[PDB]
This record gives C-alpha cells, structure tokens and sequence, in this order.
C-alpha cells in the first residue's frame, strides 16, 4: 500500500543507497479473462510439420476457480478423489472427470486443462509422451501473458484432438512446448479475451 | 514561504487517474516528489 512504499523509499533513500531517484506515479498490476467458449479452433504445428495441437477455451466458473485457489481441488491426490470432487461440487462429468492435466502459472493457478477426444484419446501411448510437454508450455504460456505479459485468471482450455506423428524422440517435447505455447496464445486470444 | 532549492515520465506512458492531490505531498513526502531533502516526518493519526 501508499504507507508501505512511502516507507520503503525512505529507507531505500535514509539507510542504504544515498541517491537521488526519479520515482513515477504508481499503477496496479492488471490480469486478463476470458468470458465465453471458443469460436472455430486454431490448430497449429512447428516450422517442421510434424505435431499438431487442438484447443478451446471457455470460461471455468467463479467458484471453480476461487476454490483452486484455495486449494481445496488440488490434484496431488488420486484422480478418482479428485474426479469425486467435482461431481459433489460443480456436477462435473465422469469423462471430463478423470481427464485434468494441470493447473497453469504456480502450483495452484487460476486456469484449468481438459481432455476430452474419447475416440482420438484411446492414442495413449503418445499422447502422455508429449502430455508433459503440453503441460511445461502449458505453465510457462499462462506465467507469460500475451497482452502486456500479465497473468491469466478464470479461463478453461480444453484439447480436442491430438495429433502427433509417430516416434518422435527428440522432436515431439521441444517442439511441443511452443506449439502449446502458441496454441494456448490462439486459444487464448481468438473468441473473448478481457481485462 | 520562499523556495529553499533556489524518457522515464513520459506523458504517453502515465495514466492521470486521479489527478495527484497536492497534500500527498505532505501526507507521503518520499512517495510524492523526487529529490526530499530536508524533510520532516509526520504524526498522522491520534
């Protein structure tokens, strides 16, 4: 607040650093939202085309994402536990239920990922190679921010297909990461981006 | 009283929000202006 920073200038000015410094008028850290589903989809793949990505965006609910941050539906139990959660709370989906990967920018973050491709999904085997990849440019995209590098509160995205060539082995990680990257930006920034 | 003195605030880079009250300057004298020397410290609430 106003009496912490004036504090803190006097001492940054008193005790340590005896300089003159030029000080602006103070703004708030802002953040972004998304209010709506997605319009039609965005796939995107690397320079080679190798690895595509489907995703949607639409907006998780005030309390969904008030109780993620407050821990209460952290996934570090089972995901049967955590699926049980969300039927005794919001009337989730079984499919939908079993099917979370992550969070987003911290370890308890305002958005949320979703798979559901029941007839593509049954990929399993590589699908979950690059599902970690997907999850590190998954984190790192949403601690980004693509508007003016602000972080992004209350929003789902949901991957609708997976397509991803077969036995990559060092192409499918390190190229996937920015193709989550670039479709959580496309996903993002496509069908009702707000501040 | 008389004057005992005698690209960073760029104006398409500041939101004037509020326009900045002069008694800030009293109120939080390291927070509202640069260069305070000889400043006194105030008690501001009883």
């Amino acid at each position: 607040g106003e009496l912490y920073l004036d504090c803190v200038m006097h001492d940054l000015r008193k005790m340590y650093s005896e300089i003159d410094i030029k000080v602006a008028d103070p703004v708030v850290t802002f953040c972004e939202t998304v209010v709506e589903t997605s319009s039609l989809k965005c796939f995107a793949e690397t320079p080679n085309k190798k690895n595509k990505i489907t995703m949607i965006a639409e907006p998780l609910e005030k309390g969904l994402a008030e109780d993620i941050e407050n821990e209460v539906v952290q996934i570090t139990w089972n995901r049967k536990k955590l699926g049980e959660f969300f039927q005794t709370k919001y009337d989730w989906d079984l499919l939908a239920a079993r099917s979370i990967w992550a969070f987003g920018p911290d370890a308890t973050g305002p958005n949320i990922l979703v798979d559901d491709t029941l007839p593509s999904e049954v990929d399993k085997a590589l699908l979950g190679s690059v599902k970690d990849s997907i999850v590190q440019g998954f984190q790192w995209g949403t601690r980004e921010g693509p508007l003016c590098d602000e972080l992004i509160r209350n929003v789902k995205f949901k991957i609708l297909d997976a397509v991803v060539a077969q036995e990559p082995l060092h192409r499918g990680g390190g190229q996937i990461i920015p193709t989550a990257r670039r479709v959580v930006y496309s996903a993002f920034l496509m069908a009702t981006p707000r501040l | 009283f008389e004057p005992l003195v005698r690209e960073f605030n760029d104006i398409n880079k500041i939101i004037i929000r509020q326009p900045i009250r002069t008694e800030y300057k009293i109120a939080f004298p390291y927070l509202y202006n640069n260069l305070p020397h000889h400043v006194h410290l105030t008690w501001y609430h009883t």
